[PDB]
């Protein structure tokens, strides 16, 4: 359901982000 | 634009 390396994680400020672990980049918007 | 913090690695998958 969630692509390998892609993680849905939140920051303690209440902001959710998708982190791609292979490219190790922070993505805010859903790439679809 | 929502502030983006420089990627820090949280618990690895």
């Amino acid at each position: 359901f969630l692509p390998p390396g892609w993680e849905m994680r939140i920051a303690p400020n209440g902001r959710p982000f998708f982190i791609d672990h292979n490219t190790k980049t922070t993505t805010w918007e859903d790439p679809r | 634009r929502l502030d983006l913090p420089p990627y820090e690695t949280f618990e690895d998958l």
